[PDB]
């Protein structure tokens, strides 16, 4: 869902 | 007389200072006496090596938490691949200790630095909200070098808890002055991603920060959009230098890269600015960034002069941050008036998009009402539309002063048929303009395909004030  | 840091890698921090002028002018702020003392910054990432020899002296447990494991200790999870090094690299950019014979220095090398361990696990809405809302009367500045996937087909932003955290932060955080949220604008350049399709960067409550290479160019990973506010240096090609910071396992790295490195440098510069005037509001800080950022020698093909004479680019916002100018302008800054919000529903009927749609509307910007705006800050075009292939759309918005904001450029990989559901495309490019007059929305099919859809809602949302303007640049 979220990425570095 | 100010003495610059003696740290062994400080000479390699080309972006902090130099005779060359290709820097963020940070030494000028240090020489004015601003190094970050008393300011608290938190890195929302995969953890922080709190015992790192270049972070321990500035580490602040009150700025830290482990949301992934629900404990106070944000120590990274160590693995053979050193996967969880990202937050430690970001933290050193802000607040690596100075004059201690180790690595380089942070921008705000006397500030207090914490980290929220929240990326090492499933990043839910609740996880984001607990991180953004951590200790908001102690943490001053939150830095986030993460976001929705940069595949160039995603449209996503904060869900309900995270958005509630943003509003709670800017309204009640920092003693009612408002939490400062700094965001990396994105790494989706290779996918032709648009940072307006990212609700975190597109938010008015975040300072979205883009990157420039050492030689002043738009890096390969850069995303262009109208919501970006300003720029800091980061990596480029292999002849260009990179960012020097603290690395996992108590090491030093000279090869920190990408959008991830730009937001922490901005957070450090904002920390210096807050030290120069602790009474600045979250909106004050954005005003300071707009007024002091420097376009000069950043190369872009889309530089445009807006209605108040400021150069603005979709790759760079208002340009490179200038720490010396920020701290100077902050010291005698007059707090901006309370924020007004003027909601203008534009459409009287749905409109077929076809090959090209142009919607023109003359507005009074709430003339005669308490939310009358003569001095724009952010503007949003909140659009609801259907379309068969979303990435073929290009969307532009023209202000009454003639400033053309690209709300959305073509996204070749975005095949979605889901359209936009009240998506609040934001532009910073008309900041300080008078928004009374004719606004123009343009929606066009950039492909030869016989695409089809309908615009069913266009709300123009204006934020700003009715006082305090400067003579245009
Ligand atoms: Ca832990
Ligand atoms: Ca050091
Ligand atoms: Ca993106
Ligand atoms: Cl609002
Ligand atoms: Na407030
Ligand atoms: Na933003
Ligand atoms: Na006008």
């Amino acid at each position: 869902r979220r990425k570095k | 007389v100010y003495q610059e840091p003696t740290d062994p890698k400080f000479p390699q921090q080309w972006y902090l200072s130099g005779v060359t002028q290709r820097d963020l002018n940070v030494k000028a702020a240090w020489a004015q006496g601003y190094t970050g003392h008393g300011i608290v910054v938190s890195i929302l990432d995969d953890g922080i090596e709190k015992n790192h020899p270049d972070l321990a002296g500035n580490y602040d447990p009150g700025a830290s938490f482990d949301v992934n494991d629900q404990d106070p200790d944000p120590q990274p999870r160590y693995t053979q691949m050193n996967d969880n090094r990202h937050g430690t690299r970001c933290a050193g950019e802000v607040a690596a200790v100075a004059n201690n014979g180790v690595c380089g220095v942070g921008v705000a090398y006397n500030a207090r630095i914490g980290g929220v361990r929240m990326l090492d696990g499933e990043v839910t809405d609740a996880v984001e909200a607990r991180s953004l809302g951590l200790n908001p009367n102690h943490i001053h500045i939150y830095s986030a070098s993460w976001g929705p996937e940069d595949d160039g087909k995603t449209v996503d932003g904060p869900a309900r808890l995270a958005e509630e955290a943003f509003f709670r932060g800017v309204s009640q955080g920092r003693g009612g002055l408002g939490s400062i949220f700094v965001w990396a604008s994105g790494n989706g350049g290779r996918e032709h991603d648009s940072c307006n399709c990212d609700g975190y960067t597109n938010s008015i409550y975040t300072l979205s920060i883009s990157s420039a290479t050492q030689f002043g160019n738009v890096p390969w990973y850069s995303e262009a959009c109208s919501s970006t506010l300003a720029t800091t240096y980061s990596s480029g090609n292999q002849n260009e230098k990179q960012i020097v910071t603290t690395d996992l396992r108590q090491k030093c790295t000279e090869s920190h890269t990408g959008t991830s490195a730009s937001a922490p440098l901005a957070a450090g510069i904002i920390a210096l600015t807050l030290e120069a005037n602790k009474n600045l509001t979250w909106r004050d800080m954005q005003h300071l960034v707009v007024q002091t950022s420097k376009p000069a020698h950043l190369n872009a093909n889309d530089w445009a002069t807006n209605g108040v004479g400021r150069k603005v680019s979709h790759s760079y916002g208002y340009g490179l941050l200038d720490a010396g100018a920020m701290v100077a302008l902050a010291q005698n800054w007059t707090t901006v008036a309370p924020q007004r919000k003027c909601i203008i529903d534009i459409l009287t009927e749905p409109k077929d998009i076809g090959k090209r749609l142009e919607v023109r509307k003359t507005v009074t910007a709430c003339l005669g009402e308490p939310n009358h705006i003569t001095r724009l800050e952010h503007a949003q075009a909140r659009l609801t539309l259907s379309y068969n292939r979303r990435g073929d759309l290009a969307i532009h918005l023209v202000s009454p002063m003639g400033t053309r904001s690209t709300l959305l450029a073509a996204r070749p990989h975005d095949y979605s048929a889901d359209g936009f559901n009240d998506w609040a495309f934001m532009t910073t490019h008309s900041w300080d303009e008078d928004p009374s007059g004719e606004w123009v929305l343009e929606i066009e099919n950039t492909s030869e395909a016989n695409n089809y859809g309908t615009l069913t809602k266009f709300t123009l949302v204006l934020y700003g004030t009715a006082s305090g303007s400067l003579v245009p640049r």
